[PDB]
């Protein structure tokens, strides 16, 4: 009925499938894929229609995940701060196609919605239990998690803990060692717990005013023996190995640890007036930060050195949301009216430093060693929004116009540590003045429902991304290397406009969809793009198409004659972009994926298995400038089509305990994702210093992953 | 502790207008990523800068005074520079030294490597 | 292009003294300034670069700074191993510029 392509995964799906990571999560998801495989930072985010990094809108319970940052070989963080054990369904839109979102989800947005206690109390009782345990042996990775959800008098309550503890996840190279004859996947350590806590208080019928707590921990400690023997040039040593045993990277080791902690105030009531029938509003504080430490032997030529490097980046978060819904009749057209505000305050800081030792001494090494720096001016991000949205029903028609009015406006906060990496460059000029951005995104979404079987649907909507404080302040120069990083404190925030129509046909015997996209992107931010020694500069994409064809279908097989319960079903997504300024392909883009089911459930639902087919085409419009091949060699390698067969199954043991079990890469073929392959080496500086064996960026090979939920 | 050592030869005299060629070998570590400088210091007189070769991207410098006429190359598999000099002046005749930049391609820009740290004992050139 | 004066062209000076040689730039400068000691029939030897780090293995008496255009060498100590000429070199890249020099003589 929603005149857009969202999909959802309830907390039944997401154990049925053994979610573990947000990788997971996008397997059967033709076109939304996540990359960071081999990538010493891990899983990056997700890419939904050939965008990805900030341009997409990752939420939960609609306080925003921090962005991207990359400030060199030593500080590099992703988008990962959400543990999928703890929500009760995750919503994946294309577009920006709604006005309750903000206008920032240039190319769509992922929701979480955490657990309630309704989810988990069962039907006639007051108290609820459940007990999670689950293995994945791509990681040799274990859970365990417990919730427990109460109701006594008015008040309801629910506490959640859940406990992760594994490896590194495998890739199909059978070769170990270091360097780059490695084809296996660096050895890691990873240790992951998450708490949740809500109480709320039913104080009358319709209303609701609560408490939410969360924090979650994950820790990886990483061996990147990959890297041994580096610097690397064209998949060769720099310093050749005669001269030098060992190389100048003797060997590197690593931390990475990302917290998040969360607490929230959220309210919703009946109300009986004339501006709104149904008020909700929330406030919540987030503090989301990432820090990564490296600790090498290095030796360059002349003198053993122990460098270590201590990376953090942190966004503390205020934002408070409102949304009032009203509904009423003009005539013959059904009216529902849904508007609010949406206030941020966001402080994003991030520092680098270092520290050196001499091996053979003990003494301190100033030259192997950095100060505390910042590459942006500490900032103060102030987001206010103002939306409306309509949805009108008129007979089989349905119109959903929308309105969001977005003012950003960032306070540069000039600090001892900012001004240090002035100094490192010989780049003195910023502006201490306030940045401000304010647009009007206009929404509109049409439903049409004809023969009683059909809906056909249009959508159209803007996006509206303002730059980042690292495009206009960061400054860096290697004069070593013969480059630098110039600021662009004149970036223009990026405009898009999606366009979308698509019919859907529901039958008792199946259904099936189909959907054409047409985006526009004006202004897209090009972050540390190459000018034309060398100039990495932030810069304007004056315009960009991606536009493709999505095709969904579902048969359930026992009314033309079969048992019943065997359905199959499939999922195509292609899509197509291209660099208008230069002519170019957008390399974010991935090939043509199939996804096709047999599936089997039981009639009372106590078992049931599918059988996944998968199908990629190899990957053919690359823009070979802006592609750098992982190993760093001459040739520029695209990803093969391959096709791949997995089997998930399920039986309930007794009318609590159900076993979910699946098997995965059956025929034990090694292939590759183009998201993995194309976003290792994002600016071309792994090439050098974390290349990476063109094996060791494979997906695993066979394994199974089995999880036991009790629900008491 | 010694990362490479420089020795010129090819220097001796020759006859006006003439040419001549200057060889820059180096024992130890390879200059691919590094810059070779050529620095030439007249009887009496100061140091100066006439040409420098960068392997790793193939570029050549050279000063006002020496432009056109002194042509800089290197081996890379000897490891050795050249400088070929033509058309010389009364004006040409110095000491010339090759030394090698402390800063190169994969050296730390927080280590702030400027200047040359290693030099050859030099060739005198008689024209 | 850019150009490196250097003062004075003699000092005279005894064992024991502190001596600064002043190097000014005729443009807008990074610090990509190096020092460089040279005794007779001798090729020269670098003592200070970046204009502020000592070259390892030079003696904690040299010394490097930066004020604006101008670029100083102290010796904080006179040596009687100090005495020959230093020149001041400008650039990190090609193309690069020496200064005159500076003979540093007894009193
Ligand atoms: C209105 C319209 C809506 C409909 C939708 C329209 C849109 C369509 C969407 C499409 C998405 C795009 C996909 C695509 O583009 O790629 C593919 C097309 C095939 C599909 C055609 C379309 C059907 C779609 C409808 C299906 C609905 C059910 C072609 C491809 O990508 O080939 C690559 C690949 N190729 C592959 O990786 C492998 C296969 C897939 C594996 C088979 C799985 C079995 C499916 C059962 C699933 C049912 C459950 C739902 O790829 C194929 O092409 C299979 C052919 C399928 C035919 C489709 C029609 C079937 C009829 C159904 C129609 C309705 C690989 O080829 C690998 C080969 O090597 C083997 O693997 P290896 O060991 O060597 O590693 C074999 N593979 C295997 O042996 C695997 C298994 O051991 C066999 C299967 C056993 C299981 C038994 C079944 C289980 C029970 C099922 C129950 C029902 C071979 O390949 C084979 O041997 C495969 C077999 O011969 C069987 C195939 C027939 C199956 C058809 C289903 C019928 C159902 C009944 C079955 C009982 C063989 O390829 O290397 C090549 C690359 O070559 C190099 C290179 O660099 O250039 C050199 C190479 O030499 C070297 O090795 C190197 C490396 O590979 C690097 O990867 O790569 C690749 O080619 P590339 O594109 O050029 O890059
Ligand atoms: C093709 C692109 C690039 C190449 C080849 C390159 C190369 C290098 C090299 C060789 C080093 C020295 C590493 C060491 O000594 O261990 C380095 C360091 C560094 N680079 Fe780059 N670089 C590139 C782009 C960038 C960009 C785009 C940024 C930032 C936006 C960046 C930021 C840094 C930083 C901060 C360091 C310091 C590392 C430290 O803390 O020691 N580089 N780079």
């Amino acid at each position: 009925s929603v005149p857009s392509t969202v999909s959802v995964q309830t907390r039944e799906q997401l154990d049925r499938q053994n979610v573990n990571n947000i990788k997971e999560l996008v397997r059967y998801e033709p076109g939304v894929s996540v990359g960071g495989a081999g990538q010493r930072a891990g899983i990056t985010g997700y890419n939904i229609r050939g965008i990805d990094g900030n341009r997409i809108l990752t939420q939960i319970d609609g306080v925003e995940l921090p962005n991207d940052f990359f400030s060199g070989p030593y500080a590099q963080t992703h988008r990962n701060y959400v543990d999928p054990d703890i929500v009760k369904r995750v919503e994946i839109l294309r577009g920006p196609a709604s006005a309750l979102y903000g206008s920032n989800a240039i190319g769509g947005a992922v929701s979480y919605f955490t657990l309630d206690p309704s989810d988990i109390i069962k039907d006639g009782k007051d108290v609820g239990a459940r007990l999670k345990a689950g293995y994945e042996s791509a990681s040799h990775s274990w859970l365990t998690s417990a919730t427990v959800a109460g109701r006594a008098d008015d008040f309801d309550g629910l506490l959640h803990y859940g406990y992760r503890q594994g490896h590194e996840t495998e890739s199909n190279g059978g070769h170990g060692g270091t360097g780059l004859s490695r084809s296996e996947a660096n050895p890691e350590d990873a240790d992951s717990y998450s708490l949740l806590g809500k109480l709320g208080w039913n104080y009358a019928e319709g209303s609701r005013f609560g408490l939410v707590f969360e924090k979650y921990k994950s820790d990886v400690d990483t061996d990147q023996k990959s890297a041994y023997g580096g610097p690397y040039d064209k998949g060769k040593p720099a310093i050749p190995p005669s001269m030098l045993p060992g190389g100048m990277y003797q060997w590197r080791k690593g931390n990475d640890t990302l917290t998040r902690e969360r607490y929230g105030l959220e309210h919703h009531f009946l109300l009986d007036s004339q501006v709104a029938d149904r008020i909700q509003w929330s406030l919540n504080y987030q503090l989301a930060k990432t820090d990564q430490a490296t600790r090498e032997f290095y030796y360059p030529i002349t003198r053993k050195v122990l460098r270590t490097r201590d990376t953090t980046y942190k966004e503390r978060l205020w934002v408070f949301d409102s949304q009032l819904d009203k509904s009423f009749a003009i005539g013959e057209t059904e009216h529902l009216l849904s508007y609010g505000i949406n206030l941020k305050h966001q402080k994003v800081t991030g520092m680098r430093s270092g520290t050196g030792t001499n091996l053979d001494t003990g003494a301190d090494s100033p030259r192997d060693a950095l100060e505390r720096s910042s590459d942006f001016p500490d900032p103060t991000v102030k987001t206010y929004a103002l939306f409306a949205q309509d949805s009108i029903s008129w007979n089989d028609w349905t119109f959903t116009p929308g309105l969001r009015y977005d003012y950003t406006r960032m306070e540069p906060h000039i600090t001892d540590e900012f001004l240090r990496t002035m100094k490192q460059s010989q780049n003195t000029a910023v502006d201490e003045s306030d940045k401000k951005w304010h647009r009007v995104s206009p929404k509109f979404g049409v439903t049409y429902d004809f023969a009683q079987h059909y809906t056909w649907y249009g959508q159209y909507a803007q996006g509206f991304r303002t730059p980042t404080a690292k495009a206009l302040y960061g400054r860096f120069e290697n004069l070593q290397a013969g480059y630098h990083i110039e600021p662009n404190p004149n970036l223009k925030p990026e405009k898009s406009q999606s366009f979308e129509t698509g019919l859907r046909g529901k039958f008792d015997e199946g259904s099936f969809g189909v959907a054409v996209f047409y985006n526009k992107y004006r202004d897209f931010i090009d972050e540390d793009a190459l000018n034309t020694g060398q100039t990495f500069q932030s810069n304007n994409i004056e315009r960009a198409v991606i536009k493709g064809v999505e095709l969904k279908g579902r048969l359930e097989l026992g009314a033309f004659g079969a048992p019943q319960g065997l359905y199959t079903q499939g999922s195509v997504a292609y899509a197509y972009g291209r660099n208008k300024d230069n002519g170019e392909p957008i390399n974010s883009v991935n090939p043509l994926t199939g996804v096709f089911g047999l599936g089997y459930d039981e009639a009372d639902g106590n078992y049931g298995g599918l059988l996944s087919w998968t199908l990629v085409k190899r990957k053919d419009r690359v823009d070979d400038s802006t592609f750098h091949t992982p190993d760093g060699t001459a040739s520029q390698f695209k990803t093969p089509g391959f096709g791949v067969l997995d089997l998930s199954a399920y039986y309930r043991l007794s009318k609590d305990l159900t076993l979910n079990a699946g098997l995965y890469n059956l025929t034990d073929k090694k292939y590759w994702l183009w998201d993995d392959v194309r976003g290792y080496d994002s600016v071309g500086e792994a090439s050098a210093l974390a290349p990476a064996n063109i094996d060791r960026l494979s997906q695993p090979g066979r394994n199974f992953a089995v999880n036991l939920v009790w629900d008491i | 502790i010694s990362e490479v050592q420089l020795v010129e030869s090819g220097g001796g005299l020759v006859q006006p207008g003439g040419s001549l060629r200057l060889s820059c070998a180096a024992s130890g570590f390879n200059f691919y990523y590094y810059s070779i400088h050529w620095v030439r210091q007249a009887p009496g007189k100061g140091l100066e800068w006439v040409a420098s070769i960068s392997p790793y991207y193939g570029s050549t410098y050279y000063a006002d005074s020496v432009k056109g006429r002194f042509t800089i190359s290197a081996d890379t598999s000897k490891n050795t520079a050249y400088l070929q000099m033509n058309s010389l002046r009364a004006e040409d005749t110095a000491v010339y030294y090759c030394a090698r930049s402390m800063n190169w391609y994969y050296s730390s820009p927080y280590g702030m490597s400027q200047g040359m740290d290693y030099w050859g004992q030099g060739t005198l050139v008689t024209v | 292009d850019i150009q490196m004066t250097q003062s004075p062209s003699s000092l005279s000076a005894s064992v024991g003294d502190r001596v600064t040689i002043t190097c000014r730039a005729s443009q807008s400068v990074s610090s990509a300034v190096a020092w460089y000691q040279q005794k007779p029939g001798k090729a020269p030897k670098l003592l200070i670069y970046s204009a502020s780090s000592l070259y390892s293995g030079v003696p904690s008496r040299f010394s490097g700074s930066r004020s604006g255009t101008d670029f100083t060498l102290t010796i904080s100590s006179l040596q009687p191993e100090d005495f020959a000429t230093y020149y001041c070199q400008q650039g990190s890249s090609s193309p690069l510029t020496f200064g005159q020099g500076t003979k540093v003589e007894i009193k």
